[PDB]
């Protein structure tokens, strides 16, 4: 019955915010959105969703010395623990090349046992740098 | 039915009006000879067509590690439009992905062709020069 | 009810054809093929899904000098829009190598609230270097 | 009905074991663990995933000359065919450089209509490179 | 119940014969003492044993940015088989990806141990050369 | 309801008493006033608080492609805690994962800040030599 599609909102450039009312996103019998958290209605079975995509140029030979650490996951806030606890992790690093832009792609899925009341939410590590739109940055959940 | 109407979910032969540009259906029209409730795109949102869609699509930012910039600032009917600033040209990678390359300028040369929108300049060098892929260097 | 799971055909050496008729491909409950798209046989979520594996090998300098963009991604026409819309995509950029072979995998999916008749076709971008195999190259979709 | 949800067992550093007695893993409707493989309960359709993380540090220039084969895929074990047959597979080749660490990351899922004793498993190639933890190399089932 | 006989599906006990090689179970015998049907793969597939597989498999493409070349063709119970042109080893990445890579000849050396199917050449220099990693580079 | 106390699922006012670090809800208490059944995570797992988890954590290995080490070995309450061997220094990546480098030496100058948890050592180079990031090189 449950389920819910969003899109990370891009007219935000610095932070991550997910929204549902465009495109093909969507909320139904339930799922809803506070402090950017997804709360599950109901406990059961859930198949839970993310992708996100980076890109970047570096411009200077400064950039191109140190590596970047891009990182996408999605974690949990239930009562049963007071701590956020990761569900799925993806992590990459990547050596930019002097003017040469680079294009990465993260995606993870899997299927848990939630509790009513359980928040999902996601945490990045390289905001800065995600290819915003409808299709590439998304995150979701369903009720089996 | 008509182009220009669309046939209703729960009922055969009632084809609604369709929304027209910068609008969304937000309620299917009620029955024959009545308005379909369409609503007007939040900003940052656009349709650009004759439609029944339930929500407006969100506005393209440009790639800015493609060195992208807006030409044309999003409308509720029209979406950005991105370019490269003029002494730029286009290469394109796929049919929608284009990255921004700064224009040759034949130093050491002769402009024989100049830069065009979607192609580099074609330089021509000066006797003792070798063209090197679109730079001229000294033999 | 309906679902299906469908491999590149690895026979077709220059374009990208879907096909239902050998190794663990199918199709159940309303899905169908026609002009290498899926078929939605009633409204309703749908959970949809690709895979795409591509790998190369500079044999020139020549090759070595300009990168390559890899894509693919899962598009919609429905009868709401007169327009083919993207609900996934997955981008990379590669940077070969004098001789050193190259091997990349994208994966992609997610849940849509889709209308019978809609029709649901991939696009991709680097056809000439899938790996096509029916575990590396599939697109399928389920309705929850 | 029918559901698992695996994690790589984090104390065993040269096997890749998984286990459903800690974090958020389970099994439940007769699903069940046998030589490291998911017996299926029940005939029907499946949706099987997976993820794994792999990571390096090259210490000696000898081991920055030739690169790394990453791979892993799941199987199937059918009374239908006395072989094993690959369902999904993502691979990967990693350059490593003199002294950066590299991290990757290879997800993957489909459907696929399943026979009751069926042994689902998975095979990796780059097993002591894997990045263990629960968020990181997981493994699971459920059916539609 | 036989080895060479799977158990039907809606009826235990009622041993079906197994699909031999090159074809595949189209539908379950009808019963005890009734041929399973069993039918040809179409070009492209191939099954290479005792099954009761509803489909049969594809047949492999050789791995072309490994430098294979396909040995045998695919038949309806034989998979392609790949390989490399003779004058090159194999490399095995796994089990199952090997790639292609030409065998040293000795330049300024003489062969000490000639090519094989998984090894280079050995050579052994001149005096006057390194051996460094398969090849001899002047002192 | 009180916290150290948790919500019964099945029946709303029976307020269990909560699991303490090193043990997991195996069952929720019977009655009012009737013990939560909690037990001992296996060697491997832990809890580090109030809990009314079905399972335990598993304890964390640490990042050895980032050079870390194990300080601290995990226990049923403890979490592993991993770092670096003193005279490297900790590089945060992110707010979690961090790389472990050595300390410099200041050859060819005089140590100017010593190294620290999470910064390297500062040079100063003596005359004659430039400072280049972190190590001084003759002019």
């Amino acid at each position: 019955k449950p389920a819910a599609h969003l899109i990370g909102d891009p007219s935000k450039q610095n932070s991550l915010l997910w929204r549902a009312n465009t495109d093909r996103a969507f909320l139904q019998d339930g799922f809803s959105l506070s402090n950017n958290s997804l709360l599950v209605p109901t406990s059961g079975i859930y198949f839970v969703y993310s992708q996100v995509v980076f890109s970047g140029k570096a411009y200077s030979p400064k950039a191109t010395s140190s590596p970047l650490y891009l990182a996408h996951e999605v974690q949990l806030f239930s009562s049963q623990y007071p701590f956020h606890v990761p569900l799925l992790s993806s992590q990459k690093m990547v050596y930019p090349g002097l003017q040469e832009p680079w294009l990465h792609s993260m995606y993870h899925g899997a299927a848990f046992q939630l509790t009513q009341g359980d928040q999902l939410s996601t945490h990045t590590d390289g905001i800065p740098h995600l290819v915003l739109s409808p299709s590439t940055v998304f995150f979701g959940a369903f009720a089996l | 039915c008509p182009q220009g109407k669309y046939i209703h979910p729960q009922n055969n032969s009632i084809c609604c009006t369709k929304c027209h540009k910068g609008t969304y259906l937000y309620n299917d029209c009620p029955g024959p000879g009545q308005d379909t409730d369409c609503r007007e795109c939040e900003s940052g949102s656009f349709t650009a067509s004759e439609n029944h869609l339930r929500h407006c699509l969100s506005c393209s930012k440009c790639r800015k590690e493609m060195g992208q910039v807006e030409i044309s600032s999003c409308t509720v009917d029209r979406d950005t439009v991105c370019g490269c600033r003029k002494n730029q040209y286009r290469h394109y990678w796929s049919e929608n992905l284009f990255q921004c390359f700064n224009c040759s300028l034949c130093l050491n040369g002769t402009v024989h062709l100049s830069c065009q929108e979607k192609q580099n300049t074609v330089c021509t060098c000066h006797a003792g020069f070798f063209l090197r892929e679109n730079e001229c260097v000294s033999c």
